[PDB]
């Protein structure tokens, strides 16, 4: 059918594997392990000391809705806007509560 | 009237204080009298305060 | 009413990266590059990690515009392998990796990166001897640098290469002579100061935040939002064009945050995103048989168990009455165990189940039980009327009493809804109160052994005749979607219903059209980042390290009058005023400041590398191919544009 | 007071063994506290009630019992 047939012709015309390189050196190889994450770079260098804290008091909002949040919930520990967000969060499925904290990096245990 | 802040004791007399507005800050040498009268009020560094200059 | 006054929604298609056209390498440009003058033409890629642009210093835009992804696969039923090396990866089969690693604005995948490379050479028409000019992360890491300039050098053989700072390029472009450079761009935010033309990247900041985290963050939120489930399939390339299309900064968050959702305006502040979706007498007649003969036949059930009560208990309070008759009869040592015969100590005891048994029928020669029978029924029809005549009557009392004592009659159905309404709320509380704990039945069973119709009925007279009642006051009203934040944050103004599939597979925005674009300004509030925000980071440079730093002069004055915005992030609506009045407060009173964006913050990094390239200060800084060969790849060349 | 904390971890860990458990995360010290915790709640609880409606002050092994076996948990040897 031509779409199939459509398709294969452009994977093929897109395809650089087909592709002879005349520019690329064949006698060089990499070394297989040269790809490292930033903390193998990091902890074999031991300037990306540019990161930078902050001192003033951060203000809350509801972990749900985005909203302000004057309470904390010290159970779940969820910081929520009003008593109806309240309510959906003691009745989240039990893995939920967890996420709403990852969103902000913050988690449980 | 601004935001404190800054309050830079000076001399061991003189203050200097530091206000800020949404538009700006502006740091000012205060007179130990305008000192104590600050100091005798609760102002710290993040207190608002309001201060006539001449009286 | 207050939805139907609204007209019908405008709804946006989800857009993805995706594959748009084949290149057809420019073999164009490899000629003009032999016709320009000797030294004078480089080849100029800018190293986005949502981006590699690539092309010839001497033209005024590059050639590529390509994501740094490779996808390589085996086409196991025809034996060739594919490799994709950029948007002819789909973004069909999707095996896609990329050169960076995520969220930082390093090359770490350098297979992906040397296949991306091979790409850009190949779409450039090279039939090889190109100088190469190749932008750089601040600070980048050496080994990084490394592994690139052996790439350039050991595979490729190009003749020279040099390494800048996509950001300092940017400002050179836009005659940046000494200011503030702020960048927000896919990888991070980075505020550079720069003197002289020459970047103090000694006093360089960065946020770790940038356009890829919001589009993370976006897919964070409405994965939580949608948690229920959302039915299409949520993607980070698909919020990257939501972060893009709808969110901006927010020129006073805290006072428009709090009102967002309110309900007023909603569908105004609110867009809605439409993924894609499919949607499709006899047998009524039946079905309506079916319902018809099962719902009379529990009727015919009903009235069955009723009449067969009527009987029982009618029979039942004989029994109980000829007991009665006994013990008011025989002698009074009697009337205990007489009316034990009924199970029960005294009349005071009996007549509470008389009184239920004729309750229960208030509420509900064969031809003589024939009789007897209809007389079972007979009886019930005179206590249906006597009870409709009672009601009746009380009716007519209610309604002399509603048209003369109205106010008072108001009062009372005020204070009666009250009642009633502590009554459910002590009935609800006592639901929650039973089962709580189910030991608390067999704890107090040890203690022996050892309202919804009236209150309907009460707030419907009240929204008949109380002109001063009114539906909200209602129960109903109290439980409506209507008025549930929720159902705001989650569908807005319209009514939902899950049957409609184009109304499901619709994701609405509200709250993080602002909340998005703020963890610049609020990095640990909103995201927990737990870096200083944007602003503060400025304003640390500007007022405490610059008029510290002791060959500066002119400090903050001299920076203060330019601070340069750079990279697409920073192509929010308000971003630039938000950074302005956020700084104006940190500030002297009166102090100069400007804030200015780049033209085209996007291409404009690449436009200031093209044209440095070939100028006296940019081959003072190139590499030779032989100097490499003796100094090794992480030796550079220091220079303004440059890291150290 | 917080007699909880009293469970030390070496007890835990000879419970644990009896569990046939070879390693223990030492996040499960916790756990194992708060587990405990509300399970004897709930007994004296229930134990308590018996007491109170027999009219006594002191609780009986026979209360504790009749809570074990109205949780389910029937205990024998203490008496029936
Ligand atoms: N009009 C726009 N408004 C907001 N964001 C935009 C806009 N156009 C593009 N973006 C976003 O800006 C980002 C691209 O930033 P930029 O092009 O400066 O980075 P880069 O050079 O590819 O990356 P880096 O220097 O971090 O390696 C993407 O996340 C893109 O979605
Ligand atoms: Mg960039």
């Amino acid at each position: 059918q031509s779409a199939q047939a459509a398709h294969q012709a452009l994977v093929e015309q897109l395809d650089l594997h087909s592709i002879h390189k005349t520019f690329r050196n064949p006698n060089w190889r990499p070394n297989q392990r040269r790809n490292k994450t930033i903390k193998a770079i990091l902890g074999e260098s031991q300037t990306n000391i540019e990161s930078a804290p902050s001192l003033a008091p951060m203000k809350h909002y509801c972990d749900v809705t985005g909203l302000p949040a004057p309470y904390l919930d010290p159970k779940t520990r969820l910081r929520y806007h009003n008593k109806e967000i309240f309510a959906m969060i003691r009745n989240l499925p039990q893995g939920m509560g967890e996420q709403f904290l990852e969103a902000r990096g913050a988690h449980t245990v | 009237e601004g935001e404190v802040t800054e309050m830079t004791p000076e001399e061991a007399s003189t203050l200097l204080i530091g206000l800020k507005s949404a538009r700006g800050q502006k740091k000012l040498r205060l007179d130990p009298s305008i000192y104590e009268a600050i100091q005798k009020e609760r102002v710290q560094v993040g207190d608002v305060i309001y201060i006539e200059t001449n009286t | 009413e207050p939805w139907k006054r609204l007209p019908p929604p405008t709804v946006y298609p989800v857009k993805e990266a995706r594959f748009e056209k084949y290149i057809p390498p420019q073999l164009d440009g490899r000629e003009r590059a032999l016709a320009q003058p000797p030294g004078q033409v480089a080849i100029v890629i800018d190293n986005g990690s949502h981006s590699v642009r690539a092309g010839w210093n001497f033209e005024d835009k590059p050639r590529l515009a390509i994501p740094p992804i490779m996808s390589k696969y085996r086409d196991r039923k025809m034996g060739k392998t594919f490799s994709f090396a950029g948007s002819d990866c789909y973004a069909a089969r999707s095996h896609i990796r990329n050169a960076f690693e995520a969220g930082t604005g390093i090359v770490s995948n350098w297979d992906v990166m040397e296949h991306v490379l091979d790409y850009v050479f190949v779409k450039l028409g090279m039939n090889e001897d190109m100088p190469i000019v190749m932008t750089e992360a601040v600070a980048n890491l050496p080994y990084s640098r490394k592994s690139m300039s052996e790439i350039i050098f050991e595979c490729y053989g190009a003749p020279s290469l040099v390494y800048g700072i996509d950001s300092l390029f940017s400002f050179r472009h836009n005659q940046g002579q000494t200011g503030l450079v702020v960048s927000s761009s896919y990888s991070a935010t980075h505020v550079i100061p720069v003197y002289n033309r020459k970047a103090l990247l000694s006093q360089a900041i960065r946020l770790n935040w940038g356009g890829w985290h919001m589009a993370e963050y976006m897919l964070k939120l409405l994965k939580l939002k949608y948690y229920t489930g959302f039915p299409g399939k949520l993607n980070s390339s698909q919020t990257e064009h939501m972060v893009r299309d709808f969110c901006y900064v927010s020129l006073d968050y805290d006072r428009e945050l709090a009102g967002y959702l309110d309900w007023t305006g909603l569908e105004d502040r609110e867009r809605i995103v439409q993924y894609p979706y499919t949607e499709e007498e006899e047998e009524l007649a039946r079905i309506a048989e079916r319902k018809k003969e099962s719902g009379r036949r529990l009727q015919e059930q009903a009235a069955k168990m009723r009449l067969e009560r009527l009987m029982k208990k009618e029979q039942e309070l004989e029994y109980y009455k000829d007991i009665q008759r006994r013990m008011q009869g025989e002698s009074k040592k009697e009337i205990k165990r007489l009316l034990d015969e009924a199970e029960l100590k005294d009349e005071a005891a009996l007549e509470r189940v008389i009184r239920d048994l004729e309750r229960s029928i208030k509420r509900a020669r064969q031809q003589r039980l024939l009789k007897s029978n209809w007389e079972a029924r007979q009886r019930a029809k005179a206590e249906k009327e006597a009870e409709k005549a009672r009601l009746a009557e009380e009716a007519r009392l209610d309604e002399e009493r509603r048209k003369n004592d109205l106010e008072g009659w108001l009062e009372e159905k005020r204070q009666l809804r009250l009642a009633k309404l502590n009554q459910l709320k002590e009935r609800e509380r006592l639901k929650a109160d039973l089962g709580n704990r189910k030991s608390l039945a067999s704890q107090i069973r040890m203690k022996n052994i050892a309202l919804e119709a009236a209150i309907r009925s009460l707030e419907n007279d009240l929204l008949r005749y109380d002109k001063t009642f009114s539906y909200d006051m209602t129960l109903d009203a109290q439980r409506d979607w209507s008025k549930s934040l929720l159902h705001a944050f989650r569908y807005g103004p319209r009514p939902f219903d899950p049957s409609s599939q184009a109304e499901t597979h619709r994701v609405h925005l509200n709250v993080e059209r602002i909340r998005v674009p703020e963890v610049l300004f609020q990095p640990a509030a909103i995201a927990g980042v737990d870096q200083a925000g944007l602003v503060e980071i400025a304003g640390d440079i500007l007022c405490q390290r610059l008029p510290s730093l002791p060959g500066i002069q002119d400090a903050p004055d001299a920076f203060l009058r330019d601070v340069f915005l750079t990279g697409g992030n920073t192509l929010f609506q308000n971003f630039d005023e938000r950074l302005r009045q956020g700084l104006m407060a940190l500030l002297p009173v009166g102090a100069p400041l400007r804030v200015r964006r780049a033209q085209d913050a996007i291409l404009d990094a690449w436009r200031g590398a093209a044209g440095w390239a070939c100028t006296e200060e940019a081959k003072a800084a190139w590499i030779t191919r032989e100097e490499y060969l003796e100094k090794g790849g992480e030796y550079i060349k220091e220079h303004d544009l440059g890291n150290a | 007071r917080d007699n909880i904390q009293g469970i030390t971890k070496p007890a835990i860990r000879r419970l644990a063994r009896r569990g046939g458990v070879k390693r223990i995360s030492g996040l499960i010290y916790e756990e194992t506290r708060g587990v405990l915790k509300v399970f004897l709640e709930n007994v004296i609880r229930d134990a308590v009630t018996y007491t109170e409606h027999a009219k006594r002050k002191t609780v009986t092994a026979m209360d504790v019992v009749y809570a074990l076996k109205r949780q389910g948990r029937t205990l024998y040897g203490f008496g029936g």
